């Protein structure tokens, strides 16, 4: 965050960005400068993403563990089948 | 199958095959040796009704 | 028709795999029934010069060979043998054709019962179904056709039906006939909702009305060496033909007693003859036998015992009444698409033994919705690899207790799924001098199982981790069922394609009794579900 | 992917189901595969399945229609006999989508 | 339990093991090691089940008792005739 | 003779005066109750029923 | 796309999905049961990622 140029979309557009929720492309965002630089779509895109995963961070106090899903070669396999679950029931613990 | 001269297809067993099936099911047929350097008659038969 | 060799039925079957990838070097000539009477009567078929008595079919066989032998077929010069046609629908369908089955049918079946389309529908629906949970096909193998161990699982199977029943409109646990037997019996006075219970009694009342037809066109009072009128006339009445899927060994005791002049033989897995010991346990389970010993279940009105002599479970016409259902009813219905397979007991006890149910308080009340935590189907008891996983993907909801009635069930088991070949001659009705030499051979699955239709797009259960396709019958052969066995190549599939594979440690199709022509009129015939089953029983008469 | 959306896949098709009585997700083929396969054993209600299933035993009888019109046991040169008789059992000609 | 050697899944199976909900071999069960014997998944069978109906131990201070399920001849017999329980109904008395 | 002994035995319990006389089957008064669902009665005769 | 039953890898070769038949009922559904209900309305199309 800092001194790690606080994005203002001109030139600023870095990976580990940490927002969630950011209403700040979404109208407080006044047109972009004379900045050439094309690859930011991806570099914001990336960022977005991790800043999204990163957002997550708790909620899996609350959400299950994920597990096997499907149905593959466990390190044992030679004293029991193996069977994943299929995620339709509701993670929350409460 | 009785006239020779034309463009045949790639694959003989699929020329020999199409001629075997096209014989099933029929009176005349050209003889099941093909003589070559012959006249591909059909095979005579018994009696006529 | 090859011999047994004491094998687990995964190395047989297998073995089998690798010999006929190379055994079958063209098209045989006995699948050909596509032909219609012109291109059968037309001079260029080589079937033809073959067809010459009305009841008997001529092949060409091995010379200087007794017909049970080794694996490997060994080297001789061909000769023409020939095979007594039992069944009047074995002649060929260009000679006998489906049209005429179906009208012969339609004149059988004029007053008798017939099947409201209700049950029809639902029926056909669970019959065609590829989504069909997997846990009724487990609960099937664990409970093996045993009363005691149905009755002690009257809770979980009530929930179970219930639960596929009011969620999908379809009905459960028709695969097996000592499953419907037990569930008109049982759970018939109220605990099922009212269309069940009416679905099943409807399935019973037509099989019931199947054997009154039989029984109506037969003239009693005939009875030729120890064989009754009905056994000699029809073949679902004949107690030396015998189920394809056999659960109890009173089978097996029946066909013995009740022929008992046609010479007989039973090859079990090796060496000749059962042995029939009952009462198996966890301390002398033996998953891993080689000897021809057979599981009878628990007779429960009475001692198990050492010296005790074994006992049929049921009446002879339990028999009866399941050949009429699996030979007339499940080919039905499926159309040709059912397969018989073996379980594998020493992948399947292990994940049975995994139960969730957790410790509810001392003065609290029993759980019932699934979502509190308390309840074992709850999200916060789904650990991977036990039950409860098993049970949620089904979607289907039970209790703790209902759970916990595997172990009152887990006192007896099964060891595993065996070969039974048996063999006799032609009944005293055509045993003339030279006869007597042709013999039947027809194979049976003890402990098999049967699956009405096969996924095989859907991976929370690794493929044949639990049955493997061992078919025996030309009614229940399975070109699609086959990739479930290990190991299998697309060539071997369009291979099967053609040809239905049965193994010769299972009997042959031209030594059989039932063989192609009525595999044929029932997987290429469309009338109704009621007019086919009148015209497959009078498929059915000699 | 379908296997881990399961439960927002579940909830879409059944909200726009029981709004306008309308089928979804039919456009693609690696769709209704996995409904029938996965999401056929109660998520969604009786009829929605119904409809998924009916399809697909639709394709299924065509495709037996096309096995039937053929005569096995003939083929040349590494060609089925579906292959060399039809075209939709034929490898070489694919998908308009992949 | 001790010193009966604990379960490390290389030889230790034996059958009077005592547990219950056993997320041992699903998941905390690095690979088998280089030990030939074969029965440990036979043992391991025989052991679940003894560890499961001892697992039981209560739940039958809460249920009824078993009864004879079918009908069969008691020693008594001759002042009156034998009928089973069909087991429908929910076992809990609270 | 192997009819009307069966008949004998009726386990309906006995019930408190000033208090509801019960209907539903749940509660641990009731006769086809599972607490006083004791084998060999009239009681399992009508609960298999 | 990701494999279902195995490792990624990268020296690892591609490995079919999905059996030969869903080849055959892709091109049936698409070649048959579309332009039976869409009748020419629908459009086959790209995307923009």
């Amino acid at each position: 965050s800092n001194p790690t140029t606080f994005s203002v979309e001109a030139i600023a557009a870095y990976t580990p960005v940490a927002l969630i929720r950011l209403l700040n492309a979404s109208g407080p965002l006044q047109p972009g400068h004379r900045v050439d630089i094309a690859d930011a779509r991806s570099i914001y895109t990336v960022g977005a993403a991790a800043s999204a995963a990163r957002a997550r961070a708790n909620h899996n106090a609350n959400t299950i563990r994920r597990t096997a899903m499907f149905a593959e070669t466990d390190p044992m396999t030679w004293l029991r089948p193996t069977v994943g679950l299929r995620r339709t029931f509701n993670p929350r613990i409460i | 199958f009785f006239s020779r001269g034309g463009v045949p297809m790639l694959h003989d067993n699929v020329t020999e095959s199409l001629r075997r099936i096209t014989a099933s099911g029929g009176r005349l047929n050209p003889t099941e040796p093909l003589p070559i350097f012959g006249g591909l008659r059909p095979a005579t038969s018994a009696g006529i009704a | 028709v090859a011999e047994g060799t004491e094998d687990t039925l995964d190395v047989q079957m297998g073995r089998f795999m690798e010999t006929w990838a190379d055994m079958m070097p063209h098209h045989p000539h006995w699948v050909n029934e596509h032909l219609t009477i012109l291109q059968f009567i037309a001079p260029s078929n080589p079937r033809l010069r073959f067809e010459l008595n009305p009841a008997f079919d001529f092949f060409v066989a091995p010379g200087d060979v007794d017909l049970p032998g080794p694996q490997r077929p060994p080297e001789a010069m061909p000769t023409v043998n020939a095979t007594l046609r039992i069944i009047n629908g074995n002649i060929p369908v260009p000679l006998c054709p489906i049209s005429f089955r179906d009208c012969r049918g339609t004149q059988l079946g004029l007053g008798r019962h017939t099947m409201t389309p209700a049950t029809i529908k639902a029926v056909k629906d669970t019959f065609e179904d590829r989504a069909y949970p997997t846990i009724f096909y487990m609960l099937e193998a664990v409970i093996h056709g045993n009363e005691r161990n149905f009755c002690a699982l009257l809770r979980l199977l009530t929930q179970c039906i219930r639960g596929y029943w009011e969620q999908s409109h379809r009905v459960a646990f028709v695969n097996n006939f000592h499953m419907l037997m037990y569930i008109t019996t049982y759970l018939g006075n109220g605990e099922l909702p009212e269309v069940c219970i009416n679905i099943y009694r409807d399935l019973l009342q037509h099989v019931r009305a199947l054997r009154q037809t039989i029984t109506d066109f037969t003239i009693q009072g005939e009875g030729h060496n120890g064989e009754t009128s009905e056994a000699l006339n029809n073949i679902l009445t004949d107690d030396t033909f015998i189920a394809p899927i056999l659960w109890d060994c009173d089978a097996l005791i029946y066909r013995d007693e009740a022929a008992r002049d046609r010479l007989p033989a039973i090859r079990v897995s090796g060496r000749n003859g059962y042995q029939a010991l009952h009462f198996v346990d966890m301390a002398g389970h033996n998953f891993q036998r080689r000897d021809n010993v057979l599981i009878h279940g628990r007779p429960v009105r009475g001692d198990t015992g050492q010296a005790i002599p074994i006992t049929p479970h049921h009446d002879r016409e339990w028999g009866i009444l399941s050949k009429i259902y699996y030979y007339i009813v499940i080919p039905a219905f499926s159309r040709g698409s059912c397969c018989t397979m073996g379980v594998r007991y020493d992948r399947l006890y292990p994940a049975l033994q995994a139960v969730i149910v957790p410790e509810i308080p001392a003065d609290e009340e029993a759980p019932t919705t699934p979502e509190d935590p308390r309840h074992p189907l709850h999200a916060h008891q789904l650990v991977p690899n036990s039950l409860n996983v098993y049970f949620h993907n089904a979607h289907l909801t039970v209790d703790g207790d209902a759970l916990l009635t595997l172990q009152e069930l887990m006192g007896d088991m099964a060891e595993r799924t065996t070969a039974i070949l048996v063999s006799s001659a032609p009944d005293a009705g055509a045993a003339t001098a030279t006869t007597r030499n042709m013999r039947i051979y027809d194979g049976a699955l003890y402990h098999g199982l049967i699956m009405m239709a096969y996924q095989a797009y859907d991976e929370t259960i690794a493929t044949g981790t639990f049955f493997y396709p061992v078919p025996v019958n030309p009614l229940f052969a399975c070109p699609e069922h086959l990739a479930s066995l290990r190991g299998m190549t697309n060539a071997r599939r369009v291979l099967a394609k053609m040809v239905p594979p049965i193994p010769p440690f299972l009997g042959a199709n031209h030594h059989a009794t039932i063989r192609q022509p009525v595999a044929y009129h029932v997987t290429h015939s469309k009338s109704d579900f009621n007019t086919l089953t009148y015209s497959l029983l009078g498929g059915y008469f000699k």
